[PDB]
C-alpha cells in the first residue's frame, strides 16, 4: 500500500513542482536580458548627444 | 573586388570602412595575416566582420578584401579518401606544411591542383547541355567519378578536350556563350540543391544489424535518431552501419567531439576492410573532423558541409548515408553563436530557430530522381544525447518531430552486457507500413505476419513483469513459464547481436526469417505439449534448445540445411516426447 | 499603371532593412526588392516615418547590397486573387500554384486580413452534424458554425480522427424534416510546418476518397520560407469566407498543426527585439490567435456556413 | 619610449586615451602618474578616434593632467627555460621566491595554437598517482583529462598537494624494463588566500618535490586579469617542457570556479550581455582552449596530463561550471561529504566517480593483468553492501541471510581500509594485494566478475598485513 | 459625483444557492469571479443578468466572443424579466468589443460601461454592471505601454496597472444622490489568469 | 488586520500598579495615515473611532483609493512629522497606524520605473530600503523626555 | 605594512559551545555568519563582543538599527572585561551608521573600522572586528552604480564587488608587526541574504 501510494501521488507532484520553479526563474532570467539591452541601448545612444 | 580599410577593432568584432558594394553575408579576408570572417551587417560606407580566428595583435588601417562570395564548398574529384574539418581544409596537407599546430592564416585547398586525372569526354560539340547532365567520367578507386554541369549553367557546347591527364584546373568543355566548365565547381552550403522529384520511400536501407531493420526498420532515403548515454553503443552501431549498410559512400560528421574521441576514430578508420571488395573502408568514406577548440563559426557549419557534399553524391547515382555524431554538440555552438549576436533566448538559452533549422536539415534527406535522370538517396542518422537522459530538453523535442526513427538506447542492458542495448519498449518505427510490399516479395510470404507474432510475444513477456518482482520466477504456472522462457530465449538468441564475430557480424533477411520461423516452431509445439501435460522442465532440458541458440553462428551460405534439420529436428524430438 | 523605384538603401541587419526617402510607402505594403542579380525577393513596409521606412524581409537577405539593391511598390495592401475555379487546385501558401497548370483568373481581389463580422450580422449556430463517432456525436456534439479544435500529443492519431471526421460528416436533414437535397459541400485545407511523410498521407487519403475535386490545398513545407507559414491560414481564410458568403457552399477549414504557427510567430517576434511574454513568446498572441479563429460563424440572410477544426500538439 | 598623454575619461577599471591608433589590439600597457607609480594595462579597443585601456590593481592616484601611457608589448609573451624547475612566480612571470629572474631560451605567446586532430595518437600508459581508489578503480591514463569535484568544506587542496608530492611513473612495468624518463609537475593557484598559500609553499619545500615542479600561485586579492592569464601561462610552460625535451608533466589546476566568476566580471566590465545564469555565453569556447591543450602526440615521447579542480556551487551538478566540463573532460571524481565527517581520508566516493580512458591503460604489457576484473567485482560488491546496510536498519540483522551479513562486513572492511589510507605512499602492487584481501572475505564462486585462472592464483591471503597497521 | 456613501445592508440576490448563501454580496458591494478556460465565468455572469433582481443591467464584453453577443441579442428579447413582467431587454444595455475588433478600444469600453451604469445611479435605481474580462485590458494597457517604449514592472505590465483597476473598482457603492435619491451599483468582474 | 488594529488601539493600556509607580497614566493620541484606502474599511474605522470616543485625541490623514497616486509619497512623512512634533514637543504618548505600505511601495515603484532606476528583485528599485528605513525609524524614544512614539504598520502579504 | 604574516595556531574563543567545539575560528582567521531576518545574527556578534578573548573589540554597524546601538551605548558601562576586570566599554570602540544615515558612508564606515583594527594590530594587541552587515555595502554600491549608468552584474551589484569583498577580508590574519611584536585581527561578517 505504501509502495503504491508513493509511486502513484508523491512523485508526480514533487515533478510538476521543480517544472513550475524551472520557468518561473528562466521567465525571470529573460526579463533581465531585456533590461540589459535596453540599458546598453541607452548607454550607446549617450554618446552621440554632442558627438 | 571591393577593398577597405580597419576602422575598430573590439574582440572578434571589426569594423571596416570604404566597403560600399559589399554584400551580406560574403567571405572577407581580414588584415595582413588573412583571418576570414562574415559581413553580418551594412551600414552606409561601413561594414560590420566577424572574424573566425583570434584577432589579437591586428591594427587600425589593415586592409580588408571581400571575395564576393558566400560559404561554399569544392565538389569534385578527389573528396574520397579525405579528412576535412568544418570548413574544407584538408588536414593532412595541413600537417605536412606546418606541423603539429595549426597557424592562423594557413592557406590550402579543398581538392589537390596538381594531381593528373584520366579524361574521358562523353559530349561532342554541338550539343546542348543544361544543368545536371554528365559531361565525362573520371576513374577514382572502385568507382567512375562523373563530371557534372553545374545545375545554373545551360547553353551549347563548343569545344570538348581529348583524351588524356589533366588536372582539375583545366577548363574541359567550353560553351558558346563563352563560359569555361572545369573538373570542379562551387556552391553554398546553406543553399539545397535542385532536383526533379520526391519519390516515395518504398526499399528498406539494409543496416545488417538484426533488431535494428527487423523491428524498427528504415527506409532508404529515410531518417533516424538514435539517442543514448556513455558506454550504450553509439559509436559501435555508427561504424557498423558503415562497414555493413548497402549504401555505396559513407560520410562521417564529428561536430565538436572531444580530442581523445576523435583520435580514436581517426586512428581505427583506416585500419577497417570493406567487405564488399576487401580493400580499405576509406577509400569510399569521407570524414568531417572538429574538436572542441577550434572555432566555433566551422563547428555550428560542419553538418552543412557534409549534407551539401552528400547531395552531391546522390546527384552521380549513388546512395549515400549520412551520420551526424552528437548534434547537440552542433547545437551547443549555435546557441553561443547566437549569445554572441545578442538575440534573445527561448527554452533552455537556445535561439527560437532551433527547430526551423533541425527541419532544415533533416528535410534533404529522400529518395530523389536527379536532374541527369537517374535515381538517388540520401540516408541521415543523427546522435543525440540528453544531459540526463530527460527526453524533455529542446533538441529531443525538435528532433522527435521530423524522424521517422527512433532507436532509444540504454545503459542498463549494457550493465547486463547485452548489445545491441536498445529500449525496445520506447523505440518505434513509421517505415513498416510501406516496407512489407517489399518484404513479402523479396524475403517470404510469412515475413510481416511472423515479424507481429514476435512482436505479440516479446509484449507477452512484458506483462508479467509485476508478477516476477513480487512472486518468485519459479512459482508461476506452466503457461506462464513458458512465455517467461520464450522470452528469455528471444532476448539472448535474436535480440543479440556480436560485431566482432565472423559471420554473426553481419545478419540477411533469409536468415534472420529462418530463425523466427525456427523459434516459432519451437514455441508452438511446447504450447501444445503444454494442453498435452507434461513436466515444463523436461521442455526445458530437450536438445532443440542448441539448435535455436547456435543458429547465430552458422554460415549465410550454410544457413538453409541447417534450418531444414532444426526444422526436422524439433517435430522429431516433440514427436519422440511422451 | 507606373512603378516607383526607391535606392536610398542605407542599412541592413538581419531581417530588417532602412529606406531613406519613402515617404510615399503606406503602412503595411508590399514592396519589391531586387538585388544585383536580378533575384527577386519579397518583403513589407512595418514602420514608416519622414527619415526612414522600416522594410522586413520574407526569407534571408543573403547577396543584398547598398549599392545595387532597389525597392520597388507593389500594393498598398496585401491581396489574394480569388475565384471559384480554385476547387481542386494546389498552392503554396503564398498564393502561387504547385500543380503544374496555369494560374486562375482572379474575379475579386480581397484582403487577406479580412475584416470583423458585426455582431448584429451574426446568427446562432443550430444545426448538428452527424460525424460517426460516439465520444463526439453524443457528448461534444458539432455544429455548423462551430470552431472545435483537437488537443493532441506527439504520437497519437489526430490526422487520421481529423480524416475519418472529413470522410464521415453529415448533416441528417430529416431528424428536423428539412427535405432532402445538400447544399454543396467543400473542404479547404492548409498545411503549415508539414513534412512530406505526412503530406503523401493526406494526398492518398483525398484521392482514394475522391473528395479532391471540391477541395483546395494551402501547402506549407519546412523548408519553406518561415514568413509564408504567417500568411498561409489568412489566404486559406479568406477564400473559405469567400466561397461561403457569395456562392452559399458550406466549407469545412482543416489547420494542421498551428504549433508550427506559434514558434513561426515567435521567431518573427523575436527578430524584431520585442518584450517576450510567458515562455519567450509574443505578448500579443492572444489577438493574433483571435484574427484567426474569429472568422467562422454563420451570418444572417445568408446560407452559407464556415466550420473549423484545428489541430494543435500539446508540447 | 613614445607616451601617449591625451587622457580624456576615467571611470572605474576604463580609462580613454585619444590618437592611440598605433596601438595593437590586445597590447600590454604601462600608467605612468604625477608621483611616478607604474601601473599595468591592456588594451582592450582600438579605434580611429581613441583607445580603452582595462587598468591592473586600483585607479586612486590617476588625473587627466599628468597621466601617461606608454607601450611595453604588443602580444603577452612569457620567457620559457629549464631553469625554472624549482621557482615560484606571481601569475604574471614575476618571481616572488627572492631568486634572481630568469634567462629566457624563447619567448612563446601565452595563447596556443589548436593541435592538429590527424597529429594525435591515443593514450596507452597510465599513472601511479599513489592513492589506491584513483589507482585500482579510476586509473589515470597519461593524456587523460580527469577533473575533480568537491564541495566547500571538503579537503581539495590536501589531496591536490598530496598527488602532486607522490606522483610518478613506473616504467619497469612496462615491456622489458624500458628506460627512466624524465618527469614534472606544474602547479597553477588561482583566486587562492593567504592560509592556502603558505599551506602549499611548506608542503612543496617540506620533502623536495620544489626540484621537479614549477607554481604559479595568484592571490585573492590580486587583479583579475593576472588570474586570467595565469592557467595560459602554466600550459604554455607545459607544453614548452613536454614537446620540446620529452617531459611527461602533470599540470594541476587548483579551482576553476575561480577563473569562471573571473571571467564573468571581465565580460560584465567589457558591457558584454551575458548567457545562461549571468555567465559569458562564450564560456564554453574558453574553457575548451585551456583544457584541449594537454595531450600526446605521435612522433613525440613526451605528454601532457591535465588534472583540474573545481568547487560544486550548491552541490548542484547542473551548474554551467560542471556541466560544461563534464562536456569536455574525460570523466570526474567526486569528493563525497559523508565519508569527510566519518573521518575517512581522502573522501574520495568509488560510486559516481569515473574514468573513461581506464580500459587503454591496463591489461598484460603494464600494470598487472587482473586489474579490470578486480576493479569491476569491487565495484559491484561495494554497491551491493551500501544498500544491504541500509535494509538492516529497518529488517534487522538476524532477519538477513549469511550472504547479506558478509556483504555488510566487507562494505564496512572496505571503507574502513581500502578508502582511508591517511598519509600513505601505496604502490600499485599494495593496493592490489589489498583489494585481493577484501575480496578474500567474499567466498569463492561468488566473484562472478573474475575468471578461474586468476581466483586460483591469487584468492585466499588474509588481510593481517593491514589489519595489524590500518 | 455624489453627496454622501452609505453602507450596504440589503443583499444581492443572484439566483444561485451557493452564491446567495455561502458567500453573499451586497447591494453596493463588489465580487471577482477568477477561473480557468471551460470553468463557468460567462454562463454565471449571464445567469446574473438575467435572475438578479437589479432595474437595470450594464452588460460589459471586453474582448471576448462574437457568438455570445448574438445569443444575448436574440434569447433576451424573448424572456421576461422578474420584476416588471416586460420582455427582459428593456432593461439591459449591451458594449460590446469582440476580439478581432481594434485593441485600442477594449479600455474606453470598461469606461463607457461604467460611466452610463454612473449615469443611471443618479436617477434613484439599482443598477447591475457585468465586466466579461479585465485582463484584456490589461493586454490593451501592455500593448499600448510596449508602444510607449515604457519599462515594464511585472511579467510585462504597465507598473500603473494597479491604479486603473483600483479607480475602476472604486466607482461602486450605495450613495445618495445629487437629487436626494438612493442608489446603488455592484460591479462583477472576471478574471482570466 | 483592521479589527486586530482597532482592538489594539481600543484596548491599549499600562500597568504602573505591575511597575510599581503608582501612578495613573492618560490615554494615547492616535495619528492614522491611509494609502489608497477602501471607502469599506474607512467608514469602518470612522465608526469604530466614533463608538470608542477617540476622535478628539486623533488627527487623519486620509488618501482614498480613488485619488492620485503620487500623493501616497508625502502621507507618512507628514504623519511621522506631526507624530514627533507632539510626543517631543508636548510630552503626548501617540500610537501611529499606517494602514497599507503595500500601496506606497507600488507608488515608489511607479516613480522608480518611470525613471529608468535599477531594479531590485521583483521589478522594485533598488533604494526601497533606504526610503522604507527613513519612515519606519522616526519612531522610539529619547532621553529626558516623558513623550514617545509606537508605530502599527500594516500590510498584505501578496 | 606589516613585516611578515603567520600561520593560525591560536583558537579563537568565544564562548558558545556549538562555535569553539565544532566550528572553531583560529586567531587570525575570518568567518561568515549568514541567515534570514530574525535567525540571530546580531545577538551572536553582542555575544562574541561581550565573552571573546580579544584585547580589543570593534563594532561597526554598517546600516542597521540604532537601538542595537544604544544597547550597547547603555549595557556596556555596566559589565566587567574579562580578562581585566574594568569596565567592558573601555576596550571597545563603536563605528554607528543606521540605516536612516546617508547611503554613501556605508562603505567608509567599513574601511575606518578596518583601518582602525590595523592600527590596535600594530601594538601587538589581538584585535577582533565584527561587522553586523556587509549587505547593505553591496546595496549602496548598487545605488550609486544606479546613478553613474554602468552596466551592471547579475543582480544590478557593480561588477567590481567581490574585488572589494576580498580586499576588506584579506586584511586580517596574524603577523609580525614593524616593529618586531605580534598582533592578529579576527574578521566576523554578517551577510543578510
Ligand atoms: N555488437 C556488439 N558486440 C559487442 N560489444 C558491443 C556491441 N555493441 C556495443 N558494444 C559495446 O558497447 C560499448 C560502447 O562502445 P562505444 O559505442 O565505442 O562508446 P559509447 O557507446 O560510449 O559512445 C563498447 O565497450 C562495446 O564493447
Ligand atoms: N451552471 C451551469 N450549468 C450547466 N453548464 C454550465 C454551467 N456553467 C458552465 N457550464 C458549462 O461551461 C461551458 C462553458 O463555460 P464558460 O462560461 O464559457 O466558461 P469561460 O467563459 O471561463 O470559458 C458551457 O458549455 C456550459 O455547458
Ligand atoms: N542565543 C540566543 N538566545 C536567546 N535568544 C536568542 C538567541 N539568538 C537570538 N535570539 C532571539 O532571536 C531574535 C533575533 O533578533 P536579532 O538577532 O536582533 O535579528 P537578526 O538576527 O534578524 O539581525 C532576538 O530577538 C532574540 O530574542
Ligand atoms: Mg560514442
Ligand atoms: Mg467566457
Ligand atoms: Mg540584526
Amino acid at each position: 500500500r505504501r509502495v503504491n501510494a508513493l509511486e502513484q501521488v508523491v512523485i508526480p507532484g514533487i515533478r510538476a513542482q521543480i517544472r513550475f520553479i524551472q520557468q518561473v526563474l528562466e521567465q525571470r532570467e529573460r526579463e533581465d536580458t531585456f533590461r540589459l539591452k535596453r540599458i546598453k541601448g541607452k548607454i550607446e545612444a549617450r554618446e552621440a548627444e554632442e558627438e | 573586388m571591393i577593398q577597405g580599410v580597419i576602422q575598430k577593432i573590439a574582440g572578434p568584432a571589426v569594423i571596416a570602412k570604404g566597403m560600399l558594394g559589399a554584400r551580406m553575408y560574403d567571405i572577407c579576408k581580414v588584415g595582413e595575416e588573412g583571418l576570414v570572417g562574415e559581413i553580418i551587417r551594412l551600414d552606409g560606407d561601413t561594414a560590420f566582420v566577424q572574424v573566425y580566428e583570434d584577432t589579437s595583435g591586428l591594427k587600425v588601417g589593415e586592409p580588408v578584401v571581400s571575395t564576393g562570395l558566400p560559404l561554399a564548398v569544392e565538389l569534385g574529384p578527389g573528396m574520397l579518401n579525405g579528412i576535412y574539418d568544418g570548413i574544407q581544409r584538408p588536414l593532412e596537407r595541413i600537417r605536412e606544411k606546418t606541423g603539429i599546430y595549426i597557424t592562423r592564416g594557413v592557406v590550402v585547398h579543398a581538392l589537390d591542383r596538381e594531381k593528373k586525372w584520366a579524361w574521358t569526354p562523353m559530349v561532342k560539340p554541338g550539343d546542348e547541355v543544361r544543368g545536371g547532365m554528365v559531361l565525362g567520367t573520371v576513374p577514382e578507386f572502385g568507382f567512375t567519378h562523373k563530371i557534372l554541369v553545374p545545375p545554373d549553367v545551360r547553353g551549347r557546347v563548343k569545344e570538348v578536350k581529348p583524351a588524356g591527364e589533366y588536372t582539375v584546373e583545366e577548363p574541359v568543355v567550353v560553351l558558346e556563350d563563352g563560359t569555361e566548365l572545369k573538373m570542379y565547381h562551387t556552391w553554398p552550403v546553406r543553399r539545397a540543391r535542385p532536383v526533379q522529384r520526391k519519390l516515395d520511400p518504398n526499399t528498406p536501407f539494409l543496416t545488417g544489424m538484426r533488431i535494428l531493420d527487423v523491428l524498427f526498420p528504415v527506409a532508404m532515403g529515410g531518417t533516424a535518431a538514435i539517442p543514448g548515454p556513455f558506454g550504450s553503443g553509439k559509436t559501435v552501431t555508427q561504424q557498423s552501419l558503415a562497414k555493413w549498410s548497402n549504401a555505396d559512400v559513407v560520410v562521417y560528421v564529428g561536430c565538436g567531439e572531444r580530442g581523445n574521441e576523435m583520435t580514436d576514430v581517426l586512428v581505427e578508420f583506416p585500419e577497417l576492410t570493406d567487405p564488399k571488395t576487401g580493400g580499405p573502408l576509406m577509400h569510399r568514406t569521407v570524414l568531417i573532423a572538429n574538436t572542441s577548440n577550434m572555432p566555433v563559426a566551422a563547428r555550428e557549419a560542419s553538418i552543412y558541409v557534409g549534407v551539401t557534399i552528400a547531395e552531391y553524391f546522390r546527384d552521380q547515382g549513388f546512395s549515400v548515408a549520412l551520420m551526424a555524431d552528437s548534434t547537440s554538440r552542433w547545437a551547443e555552438a549555435l546557441r553561443e553563436i547566437s549569445s554572441r549576436l545578442e538575440e534573445m533566448p527561448a527554452e533552455e538559452g537556445y535561439p527560437p530557430y532551433l527547430a526551423a533549422r533541425l527541419a532544415a536539415f533533416y528535410e534533404r534527406a529522400g529518395k530523389v530522381i536527379t536532374l541527369g535522370g537517374e535515381e538517388g538517396a540520401v540516408t541521415i542518422v543523427g546522435a543525440v544525447s540528453p544531459p540526463g537522459g530527460d527526453m524533455s530538453e529542446p533538441v529531443t523535442q525538435s528532433t522527435l518531430r521530423i524522424v521517422g526513427a527512433f532507436w532509444r538506447l540504454d545503459a542498463s542492458l549494457a550493465f547486463r552486457r547485452h548489445f545491441p542495448a536498445i529500449n525496445w519498449n520506447g523505440s518505434y518505427s513509421l517505415f513498416t507500413s510501406a516496407l512489407d510490399p517489399w518484404y513479402r516479395e523479396n524475403v517470404a510470404e510469412d515475413y510481416p505476419e511472423l515479424r507481429d507474432a514476435i512482436s505479440e510475444l516479446l509484449q507477452r513477456e512484458a506483462g508479467l513483469q509485476e508478477i516476477v518482482q513480487l512472486v518468485g520466477p519459479d512459482a508461476l504456472q506452466d503457461a506462464e513459464r513458458l512465455v517467461i522462457e520464450v522470452g528469455r530465449i528471444i532476448r539472448e538468441d535474436f535480440l543479440q547481436q556480436n560485431a566482432y564475430h565472423e559471420v554473426d557480424a553481419y545478419c540477411s533477411m533469409k536468415k534472420a526469417y529462418g530463425i523466427m520461423k525456427m523459434i516459432l516452431a519451437f514455441y508452438k509445439e511446447a504450447e501444445a505439449a503444454i494442453k498435452r501435460g507434461v513436466s515444463i522442465d523436461e521442455i526445458l532440458q530437450l536438445p532443440v534448445l542448441e539448435r535455436i541458440g547456435r543458429a547465430r553462428y552458422v554460415s549465410e551460405e550454410e544457413f538453409p540445411a541447417y534450418f531444414e534439420e532444426a526444422m526436422k529436428e524439433i517435430q522429431g524430438a516433440f514427436k519422440a516426447l511422451a | 499603371l507606373l512603378k516607383k523605384e526607391y535606392t536610398g538603401i542605407t542599412y541592413i541587419s538581419g531581417p530588417l532593412l532602412f529606406v531613406e526617402n519613402a515617404k510615399d510607402l503606406a503602412y503595411g505594403a508590399i514592396v519589391d526588392i531586387k538585388d544585383g542579380t536580378g533575384r527577386v525577393r519579397g518583403g513589407q513596409v512595418i514602420e514608416v516615418s519622414e527619415e526612414y521606412a522600416v522594410i522586413q524581409v520574407f526569407e534571408e537577405t543573403t547577396g543584398l547590397d547598398l549599392a545595387t539593391t532597389s525597392v520597388s511598390l507593389v500594393e498598398d495592401v496585401a491581396r489574394l486573387g480569388v475565384s471559384k475555379e480554385m476547387l481542386g487546385r494546389r498552392f503554396n501558401g503564398i498564393g502561387k500554384p504547385i500543380d503544374g497548370l496555369p494560374p486562375i483568373t482572379p474575379e475579386k481581389r480581397l484582403p487577406i486580413t479580412g475584416l470583423p463580422l458585426n455582431p448584429v450580422a451574426r446568427r446562432k449556430p443550430e444545426q448538428f452534424i452527424q460525424t460517426g463517432i460516439s465520444t463526439i456525436d453524443v457528448m461534444n456534439t458539432l455544429v455548423r458554425g462551430q470552431k472545435l479544435p483537437i488537443f493532441s500529443g506527439s504520437g497519437l492519431p489526430a490526422n487520421e480522427i481529423a480524416a475519418q471526421i472529413a470522410r464521415q460528416a453529415t448533416v441528417r436533414p430529416d431528424l428536423s424534416g428539412e427535405g432532402e437535397k445538400e447544399e454543396p459541400f467543400a473542404v479547404v485545407f492548409a498545411a503549415m510546418g508539414i513534412t512530406q511523410r505526412e503530406l503523401s498521407y493526406f494526398i492518398q487519403e483525398f484521392e482514394r476518397t475522391g473528395a479532391l475535386s471540391r477541395s483546395v490545398l494551402f501547402l506549407n513545407k519546412a523548408d519553406d520560407p518561415t514568413i509564408e507559414r504567417i500568411l498561409t491560414p489568412r489566404m486559406a481564410l479568406t477564400v473559405a469566407e469567400y466561397l461561403a458568403f457569395e456562392h452559399d457552399y458550406h466549407v469545412l477549414v482543416i489547420l494542421t498543426d498551428m504549433t508550427n504557427y506559434c514558434e513561426a510567430l515567435r521567431e518573427i517576434g523575436a527578430a524584431r527585439e520585442e518584450i517576450p511574454g510567458r515562455r519567450g513568446y509574443p505578448g500579443y498572441m492572444y489577438t493574433d490567435l483571435a484574427t484567426i479563429y474569429e472568422r467562422a460563424g454563420v451570418v444572417e440572410g445568408k446560407k452559407g456556413s464556415v466550420t473549423q477544426i484545428p489541430i494543435l500538439s500539446m508540447p | 619610449k613614445k607616451e601617449y598623454t591625451g587622457i580624456t575619461y576615467i571611470s572605474g577599471p576604463l580609462l580613454f586615451v585619444e590618437n592611440a591608433k598605433d596601438l595593437a589590439y590586445g597590447a600590454i600597457v604601462d600608467i605612468k602618474d604625477g608621483t611616478g607609480r607604474v601601473r599595468g594595462g591592456q588594451v582592450i579597443e582600438v579605434s580611429e578616434e581613441y583607445a580603452v585601456i582595462q587598468v591592473f590593481e586600483e585607479t586612486t592616484g590617476l588625473d587627466l593632467a599628468t597621466t601617461s601611457v606608454s607601450l611595453v608589448e604588443d602580444v603577452a609573451r612569457l620567457g620559457v627555460s629549464k631553469e625554472m624547475l624549482g621557482r615560484r612566480f606571481n601569475g604574471i612571470g614575476k618571481p616572488i621566491d627572492g631568486l634572481p629572474p630568469i634567462t629566457p631560451e624563447k619567448r612563446l605567446p601565452i595563447t596556443g595554437l589548436p593541435l592538429n586532430p590527424v597529429a594525435r595518437r591515443k593514450p596507452e600508459q597510465f599513472i601511479q598517482t599513489g592513492i589506491s581508489t584513483i589507482d585500482v578503480m579510476n586509473t589515470l591514463v597519461r593524456g587523460q583529462k580527469l577533473p575533480i569535484f568537491s564541495g566547500s568544506g571538503l579537503p581539495a587542496n590536501e589531496i591536490a598537494a598530496q598527488i602532486a608530492r607522490q606522483a610518478t611513473v613506473r616504467p619497469d612495468l612496462s615491456g622489458e624494463g624500458e628506460k627512466e624518463e624524465p618527469f614534472a609537475v606544474v602547479f597553477a593557484a588561482m583566486g587562492i588566500t593567504q592560509r592556502e598559500l603558505s599551506y602549499f609553499i611548506q608542503e612543496f619545500e617540506r620533502t623536495g618535490a620544489l626540484s621537479r615542479s614549477v607554481l604559479f600561485l595568484n592571490k585573492a586579492d590580486d587583479p583579475t586579469i593576472e588570474r586570467i592569464l595565469t592557467p595560459r601561462m602554466a600550459l604554455t610552460v607545459a607544453e614548452y617542457l613536454a614537446f620540446e625535451h620529452d617531459y611527461h608533466v602533470l599540470v594541476i589546476l587548483t579551482d576553476m570556479t575561480n577563473y569562471c566568476e573571473a571571467l564573468r566580471e571581465i565580460g560584465a566590465a567589457r558591457e558584454e550581455i551575458p548567457g545562461r545564469r549571468g555567465y559569458p555565453g562564450y564560456m564554453y569556447t574558453d574553457l575548451a582552449t585551456i583544457y584541449e591543450r594537454a595531450g600526446v602526440v605521435e612522433g613525440k615521447k613526451g605528454s601532457v596530463t591535465q588534472i583540474p579542480i573545481l568547487s560544486m556551487p550548491d552541490d548542484d551538478r547542473t551548474h554551467p561550471i560542471p556541466d560544461l566540463t563534464g562536456y569536455i573532460t574525460e570523466g570526474q571524481i567526486q569528493l563525497s561529504r559523508e565519508l569527510h565527517r566519518k573521518g575517512i581520508y581522502p573522501p574520495i566516493d568509488p560510486l559516481p566517480s569515473l574514468s573513461r580512458l581506464m580500459n587503454n591503460g591496463v591489461g598484460k604489457g603494464k600494470t598487472r593483468e587482473d586489474h579490470k576484473q578486480v576493479s569491476d567485482q569491487l565495484y559491484s560488491a561495494y554497491a551491493n553492501g551500501v544498500d544491504i546496510r541500509k535494509l538492516v536498519a529497518i529488517i534487522g540483522e538476524d532477519a538477513l541471510t549469511e550472504n547479506d551479513r558478509r556483504y555488510l562486513q566487507f562494505a564496512d572492511a572496505f571503507e574502513r581500509f581500502f578508502i582511508n589510507q591517511g598519509q600513505q605512499n601505496r604502490s600499485i602492487e599494495e593496493s592490489l594485494q589489498i583489494a585481493w584481501a577484501l575480496l578474500s572475505m567474499l567466498p569463492q564462486g561468488e566473484l562472478k566478475r573474475i575468471s578461474k585462472d586468476h581466483i586460483g592464483k591469487y584468492y585466499g591471503q588474509k588481510l593481517e598485513e593491514i589489519w595489524g597497521a590500518p
